[PDB]
């Protein structure tokens, strides 16, 4: 509840400023500018490395979702078995990597 | 076998450094003698309330109170 | 279905412990050691009945032990569990840990007023066993006849007559 | 097909996640704890021809424990026809459902 | 009207999908399922499953919709819109009256029209989560569970590097 | 039943319908199916928390991460589309009609 | 694709259906689907062509779809019932959202749309995998949920299904989407059955599976994707026109061919059941996809065909092609209707 | 439908009770028509990579009857076990249910009365 007051705070703050800033200098009358980068217009080419650096972490985040209890499950009464499957996923999480380095996927962004 | 060790030492240090920290990982607890004190210790932590018995007449194992000297204790916790 | 029955509301008068909760966690272990036997008898009558009406007066005599559990705190030792309760009460966590000393003073002067020796690492999370003189619940869950299982198999397992019977095959 | 390798091998893969009466961590009932137990004891063995019509009472205690149907429907009654009292004026709050006595422990 | 909180959510929820799945574009469409995912989280977070919540933020909204609002600026530079989504958000306010005026509704199933704060449970549960242990379950009890999750996911790493070459 | 399970199943359906005809970008049609499993999540935990069923509560995580999985999956199906014509319009892929 | 790679993939798409076959959890089910239908993928685009990503694109979407309404399904049961059982379900809402599911996994109609594309994009040995394996999957949990499934949504979706798979493969030149409206015909006559005896639909399943296999290893073996290339298929090999001959005789339903087994089956236990319009005019509709086979046998593989010169350099060398299996699945395919009483060990 | 009987002892193709049935002999003339697939198999394989068909690869072919007889000897056992189980519990059911199954009455032609159709 407080919580809320507080995010709620947060995002008035916020758009105060930011509406301060769009309107408090448009209430000069400036100049009015006509003005007729880079490319010129050329359209944008797929970068397919950018891709595969968003889906590799993406598949990353999911296993590191899987690694986030483990603070809670080091209390288990089975941690034999706790401690078997923690080296397990951070190995598959490792596996991943070396699957992803050595077939030439962490190139040009490495 | 050291010569592969120091040649990847040498070219790979970041490599050499996580494959073996990880390998003891891996083997260091089924090495260590505290580990059964881990378990140990994750079942003394009493999370829920310790639900009595029905006397029976026969349970020479189960104390009658808290104090009596019959049950389970954690001397190995206090000693360590 | 039928009408619940509940219990009127004298039933329900005891004297309460109206005391705060740092208030009780400071007495918590001579409480666990000198209330044991009511306490364990209203747990026990408490997870085999399955129902706090059945618990009702076990439950009073939780009320009945707690009370003069405190009163023989205020006839002799009221000074020192103030100050140590005071103590608990500070911290928001209530840490026992903060509060040594003032622990110390209320178990010494426990301990030479009343003879209490407070409990240890692991002694109020041990399993007890309880002397009561009420029956035990026949069916606690007041569950009704189970259905009849199926028939099992029996008799020597003999050949098909005449095969698969299909049509025409023979076999 | 159900080729029940995990009775075959007597490995248990997921059977422990499959009802609420299973083994808890600490031992946290369920909320339909007893009437889902009541209902499994009633239906095992039987078949499930036998179980929709034998043990048709307990089911309805758990799915009613489980969606609260009727003790909303009961409560909707209740608070409805309070409403229709208090709009009429024949009915008034008692201090202890208004907030003026200072509740028990 | 406080109350009835987690309903109101819920209503922005139902609404929230009605402004993307009118889809004016899959950057807009993103923009609405964002916001659909963080009023959905704010219900979960209304029933306990605080834990669950943060799944919601650091995984679904911060890990997977980066990913969808990257792809749409990579590879992707009304009427029928703005109608679907007029239609829709007329018919959950039809159905918002309906179940407010008569505390009763059923479109498949029945459902009740008071506040969903009375199925709640009356009892406590220690010095845990249970939501949270739950979750730690997952190394203990969950064994096959994380096995073929992981090799699940070992597999979908395997498969978008197969795909995604081409040769 | 609960109130607040018919306004996440009808968002479900919303989204439902939003996949199944409108023939647009294959973005807007992963962004109606993680919609979907958006609810699906929701609902799953509601339920769960709700029931005080403990063991099921990391069920809903299992449900995010496959299904995100399968998210990076059909993204890069739409790169590969992407990588064809340019566009991820549906009505390029009608190769497969004849 | 790196052998390993292939094996590795291969074995995931089998431990996704083992997985949905021997759990007891009906998220571990859920799983199993996603585990096979991710794994499948790059076995579709195993050439990287874009029929081939069209194809994977539009199975991925029914596969997902389906997977979301599964679980949407399981959800409800949760709801109505509070557990997890791969048994029967709790609610009609949930019966009818799995049934649905599971008929848009197996490709029947209305969900048919899917089916004669994407196996027209992907390769043979694709097809294959897409026609038999994927289907053993979906099957085995219609199998563990028929006291809950609804009579007349199972006999509409199956009626629908034959009917389609009839009237779609009338028009067909391509050998796929022959095998694939095929696929959907079969599975309406697996489905129609399911209520009745689920036997019989074991034994449906397992001769369709056999018959597609030959059909797949026949098509790997000439390299024919098409019906003209598999008429010049007698001036290279004559023996395998007499396969395709035989076991497309056997697809339709030709006594006493062992295709002709299940079906007649299939009406032996609906009759049973007292229903007599209903396989009566199925059959009927088998009867035209047996006619266009018959059609696709009679005009365009029995009489013998213009071929080309270039075909003379082609008999000079033999197949070198692994036809695994291919002499045993002929023979099976074709000459098992005197072991008709083998259905009991599916019991 | 017998989903329910195998159940309690699940994934055994043979169990302990079918050793209580009698075997099929190997000259069985299903056994003989599975041996004649394993034949026609064979030649059906050198047929399809342009062998001698009658003449090629007689270890081969041997190998295809063996392996065809090996298989169907065990689907043939596991086919009578299942019309065993199949007429055993129909036993067991008409004999714990006397009264779905009335010894019927039955009267000779004399007393019962079957209306003549003339062919004329
Ligand atoms: C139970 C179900 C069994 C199902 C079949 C299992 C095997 C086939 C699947 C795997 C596979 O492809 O293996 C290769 C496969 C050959 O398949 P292929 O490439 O299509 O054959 C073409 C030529 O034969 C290729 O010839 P080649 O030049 O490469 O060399 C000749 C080859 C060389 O052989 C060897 O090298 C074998 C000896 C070494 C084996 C490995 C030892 C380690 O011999 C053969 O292939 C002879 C034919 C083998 C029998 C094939 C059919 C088996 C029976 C299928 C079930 C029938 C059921 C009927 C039911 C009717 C009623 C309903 O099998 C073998 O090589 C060995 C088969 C052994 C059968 C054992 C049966 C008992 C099982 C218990
Ligand atoms: C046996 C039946 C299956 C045989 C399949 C293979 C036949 C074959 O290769 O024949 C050629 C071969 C002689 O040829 P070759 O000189 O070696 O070389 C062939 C040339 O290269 C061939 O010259 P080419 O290829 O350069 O040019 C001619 C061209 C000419 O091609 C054409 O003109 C095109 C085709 C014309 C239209 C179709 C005609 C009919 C063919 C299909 C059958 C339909 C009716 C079946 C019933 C209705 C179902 C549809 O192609 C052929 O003739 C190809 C050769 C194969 C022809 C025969 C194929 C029969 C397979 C279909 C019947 C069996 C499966 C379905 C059965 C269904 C249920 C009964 O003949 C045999 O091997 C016949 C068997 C003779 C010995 C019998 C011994 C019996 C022993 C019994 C005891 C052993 C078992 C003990 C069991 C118990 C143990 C415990
Ligand atoms: C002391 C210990 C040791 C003692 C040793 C004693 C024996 C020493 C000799 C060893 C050899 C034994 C041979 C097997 C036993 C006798 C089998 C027999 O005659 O069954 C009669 C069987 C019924 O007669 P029965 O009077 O009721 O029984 C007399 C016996 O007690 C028969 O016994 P059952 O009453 O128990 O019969 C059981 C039942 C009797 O059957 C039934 O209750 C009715 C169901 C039969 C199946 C109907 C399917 C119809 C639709 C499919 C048609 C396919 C197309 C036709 C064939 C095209 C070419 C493949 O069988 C079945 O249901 C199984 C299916 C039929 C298998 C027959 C054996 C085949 C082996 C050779 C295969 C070669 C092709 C044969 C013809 C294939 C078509 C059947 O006859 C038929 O079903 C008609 C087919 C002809 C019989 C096969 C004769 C075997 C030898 C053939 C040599 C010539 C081969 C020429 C080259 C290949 C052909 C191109
Ligand atoms: C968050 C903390 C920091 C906040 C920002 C700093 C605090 C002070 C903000 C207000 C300062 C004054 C107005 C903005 C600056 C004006 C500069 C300028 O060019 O002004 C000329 C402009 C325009 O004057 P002009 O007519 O000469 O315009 C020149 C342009 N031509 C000739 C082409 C038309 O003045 C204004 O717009 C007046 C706005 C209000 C001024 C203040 C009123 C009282 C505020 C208390
Ligand atoms: C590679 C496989 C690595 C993990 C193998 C199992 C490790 C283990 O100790 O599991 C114990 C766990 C749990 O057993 P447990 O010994 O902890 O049992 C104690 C009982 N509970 C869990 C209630 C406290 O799993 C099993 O025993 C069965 C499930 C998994 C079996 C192995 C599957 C391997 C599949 C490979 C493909
Ligand atoms: C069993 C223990 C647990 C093992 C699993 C957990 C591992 C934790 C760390 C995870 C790492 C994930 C990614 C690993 C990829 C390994 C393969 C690799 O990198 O090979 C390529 C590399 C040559 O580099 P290059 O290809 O050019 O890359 C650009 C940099 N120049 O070539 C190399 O770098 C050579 C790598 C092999 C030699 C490393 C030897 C280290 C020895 C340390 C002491 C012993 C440790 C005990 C375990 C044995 C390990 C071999
Ligand atoms: C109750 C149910 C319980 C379970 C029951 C069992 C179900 C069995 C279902 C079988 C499904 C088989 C699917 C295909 C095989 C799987 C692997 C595969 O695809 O192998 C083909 C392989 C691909 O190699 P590749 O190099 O990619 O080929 C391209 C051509 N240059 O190589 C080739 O392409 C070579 C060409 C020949 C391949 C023939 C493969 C035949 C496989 C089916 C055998 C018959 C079915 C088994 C018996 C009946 C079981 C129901
Ligand atoms: C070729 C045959 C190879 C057989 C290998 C062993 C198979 C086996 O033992 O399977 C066990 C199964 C009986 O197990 P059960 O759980 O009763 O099956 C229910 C099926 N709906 O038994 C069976 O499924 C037997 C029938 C298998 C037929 C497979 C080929 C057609
Ligand atoms: C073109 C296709 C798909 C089919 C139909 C067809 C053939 C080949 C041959 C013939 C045929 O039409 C039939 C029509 O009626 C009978 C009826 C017969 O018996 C009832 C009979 O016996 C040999 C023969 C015939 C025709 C016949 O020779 O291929």
């Amino acid at each position: 509840m407080n919580l809320m007051i507080t995010l709620l705070t947060n995002f008035t703050l916020a758009t105060l400023l930011v509406t301060i800033a769009f309107w408090l200098p448009q209430l000069n009358v400036y100049s009015e500018k006509t003005s007729p980068d880079p490319m010129g217009s050329a359209r944008l080419p797929f970068s397919m490395k950018f891709f595969l650096v968003a889906i590799t972490f993406l598949l990353f985040d999911l296993e590191i979702a899987l690694l986030l209890p483990l603070p809670w499950a080091s209390q288990t009464t089975n941690l034999n078995t706790m401690l078997t499957m923690a080296l397990l996923l951070i190995f598959l999480l490792a596996v991943s990597l070396a699957y992803e380095w050595t077939q030439k996927g962490l190139e040009w962004t490495e | 076998v050291a010569a592969f060790l120091k040649n990847v030492w040498a070219k790979e240090p970041v490599l050499v450094a996580s494959f073996a920290i990880a390998g003891l990982a891996v083997i260091l607890p089924t090495l260590s003698p505290y580990t059964k004190y881990s378990l140990m210790i994750n079942r003394a932590t009493p999370y829920n309330y310790p639900v009595p018995l029905r006397d029976d007449g026969n349970m020479p194992d189960v104390p009658s109170h808290p104090q009596d000297p019959q049950g389970p204790s954690l001397e190995w916790l206090k000693r360590l | 279905p039928g009408i619940v029955e509940l219990p009127s509301l004298e039933d329900l008068k005891v004297q309460e412990v109206k005391v705060s909760s740092s208030v009780l966690k400071a007495a918590a272990h001579h409480y666990g050691a000198q209330c044991d036997k009511p306490n364990k008898e209203f747990m026990l009558c408490r997870w085999e009945e399955k129902d706090p009406r059945r618990c009702l007066e076990e439950g009073k005599l939780v009320n009945q032990c707690a009370l003069e559990f405190f009163r023989q705190i205020k006839r002799h030792c009221a000074e020192p569990f103030t100050e140590y309760w005071t103590c608990i009460d500070y911290s928001g966590l209530q840490l026992f840990r903060r509060c040594r000393k003032e622990q110390a003073q209320f178990d010494k002067c426990v301990l030479d007023k009343l003879g209490w020796v407070r409990p240890d690492l692991g002694e109020l999370s041990k399993v007890t066993k309880v002397k009561t003189d009420r029956p035990l619940p026949e069916n606690p869950y007041h569950s009704r006849a189970r259905p009849e299982p199926n028939p099992e198999v029996e008799g020597d397992l003999k050949p098909a007559r005449h095969g698969s019977r299909l049509f025409f095959w023979t076999m | 097909p159900f080729f029940d390798v995990q009775k075959k091998l007597g490995v248990d893969l997921d059977h422990w996640m499959t009802i609420q009466s299973a083994e808890q961590p600490h031992r946290i009932p369920a909320r339909c704890h007893a009437f889902e137990k009541e209902w499994i004891e009633c239906a095992h063995g039987i078949g499930s021809i036998r179980a929709e019509k034998e043990c048709k009472i307990e089911f309805e205690d758990f799915r009613e424990c489980l969606l609260r149907q009727k003790t909303m429907k009961r409560l909707n009654a209740i608070k409805r026809q309070r409403d229709k009292l208090i709009k009429e004026g024949k009915y008034t709050p008692p201090p202890h459902h208004s907030g003026q006595e200072d509740l028990r422990p | 009207m406080m109350t009835y909180i987690v309903f109101i959510l819920s209503i922005i929820f139902v609404m929230g999908f009605v402004g993307f799945s009118s889809k004016p574009s899959p950057i807009y469409g993103g923009l609405g399922l964002i916001v659909s995912g963080g009023v959905g989280c704010g219900i979960v977070l209304n029933f306990g499953g605080s834990f669950l919540g943060l799944m919601v933020f650091l995984i679904y909204l911060g890990g997977m919709m980066v990913v969808f609002g990257y792809t749409t600026a990579m590879a992707t530079e009304n009427k029928v819109v703005l109608g679907t989504f007029i239609t829709g958000l007329l018919m959950e306010f039809l159905m918002v009256y309906y179940v407010l005026k008569d505390k009763e509704v059923e479109i498949v199933f029945k459902f009740n029209g008071m506040g969903d704060w009375v199925i709640y449970d009356t009892g406590d549960s220690g010095f845990f989560s249970e939501e949270a242990m739950g979750i730690a379950a997952l190394y203990s009890y969950g064994t096959w569970l994380v096995i073929v999750t992981g090799w699940s996911l070992l597999i979908g790493v395997v498969v978008i590097m197969e795909i995604t070459r081409g040769n | 039943m609960s109130l607040v399970y018919m306004n996440i199943m009808m968002a479900f359906t919303v989204s439902l319908t939003g996949l199944l005809m409108y023939r647009s970008h294959l973005m807007s049609s992963l962004l109606c199916l993680e919609g979907m499993m958006l609810s699906l999540f929701i609902l799953a935990t509601l339920m769960i928390l709700n029931s005080h069923f403990t063991l099921a509560s990391m069920m809903p995580i299992i449900l995010l991460v496959f299904a995100a999985c399968e998210a990076a999956l059909g993204l890069s199906l739409l790169v590969m589309v992407s990588n064809t014509y340019g566009t991820d319009y549906v009505q390029n892929l009608n190769l497969l009609q004849c | 694709m790196n052998p390993i790679i292939l094996i590795i993939i291969l074995m995931t798409v089998m431990l996704g259906t083992i997985i949905v076959m021997i759990s007891t959890h009906w998220l571990l089910i859920w799983i199993g689907f996603e585990m096979n239908m991710l794994a499948i993928i790059p076995i579709m685009m195993k050439k990287h062509n874009p029929r081939a990503t069209e194809a994977s694109t539009k199975y991925f979407l029914t596969q997902s779809t389906a997977s979301m309404l599964l679980m949407m399904a399981i959800i409800i049961n949760l709801m109505f019932s509070g557990q997890w059982t791969v048994m029967k379900l709790f609610n009609p809402m949930a019966s009818m959202l799995m049934t649905m599911a599971l008929a848009m996994k197996l490709g029947m109609a209305p969900f048919h749309f899917w089916v004669p594309e994407v196996t027209q994009g992907i390769p043979l040995s694709s097809g294959l995998i897409l026609l038999t394996w994927q289907k053993l999957a979906p099957m085995s949990v219609l199998y563990q949920i028929l006291p809950s499934i609804n009579l007349d949504l199972i006999l509409t979706l199956s009626i629908l299904s034959i009917t389609i798979g009839g009237w779609g493969g009338l028009n067909q030149t391509q050998l796929r989407k022959i095998m694939a409206y095929s696929s959907i015909a079969h599975m309406g006559w697996m489905t129609a059955v399911l209520l009745y005896n689920p036997t019989m639909t074991l034994l449906n399943l397992i001769i369709y599976i056999i018959m597609t296999s030959t059909m797949f290893t026949l098509f790997m073996a000439n390299s024919t994707t098409t019906t003209l290339s598999l008429s010049h298929t007698w001036n290279k090999a004559p023996i395998m026109t007499i396969l395709v001959l035989i076991t497309l005789l056997s697809m339709g339903g030709l006594p006493p061919l062992s295709g002709f087994m299940p079906k007649w089956m299939i009406i032996q236990e609906m009759t049973k059941n007292d229903s007599i319009i209903l396989p009566t005019l199925m059959a009927i509709t088998a009867l035209l996809n047996l006619y266009f086979y018959m059609r696709l046998t009679y005009s365009t593989a029995l009489t013998m065909f213009p071929s080309t010169n270039n075909m003379k350099m082609k008999w000079q060398f033999p197949t070198t092609k692994r036809m695994t299996l291919l002499p045993t699945m002929t023979v099976l395919s074709t000459m098992l209707l005197p072991l008709t009483p083998i259905l009991s060990i599916l019991e | 439908m017998m989903t329910g009987r195998q159940a309690r002892a699940p994934l055994q193709f043979l169990p302990d009770e079918a050793r209580s049935l009698p075997p099929p002999k190997l000259t069985d003339p299903r056994l003989a028509y599975i041996g004649f697939l394993g034949y026609c198999s064979g030649l059906i394989d050198n047929a399809i990579r342009r062998r001698p068909v009658l003449s090629a690869g007689l270890h081969r072919q041997f190998l295809y009857i063996t392996s065809f007889v090996f298989v169907g000897y065990y689907l043939l056992k596991r086919q009578d076990y299942m019309y065993a189980v199949r007429d055993h519990d129909m036993f067991s059911y008409i004999k714990s249910h006397p009264e779905d199954f009335p010894e019927k009455d039955k009267k000779t032609y004399r007393e019962v009365f079957e209306e003549f159709h003339p062919v004329r």
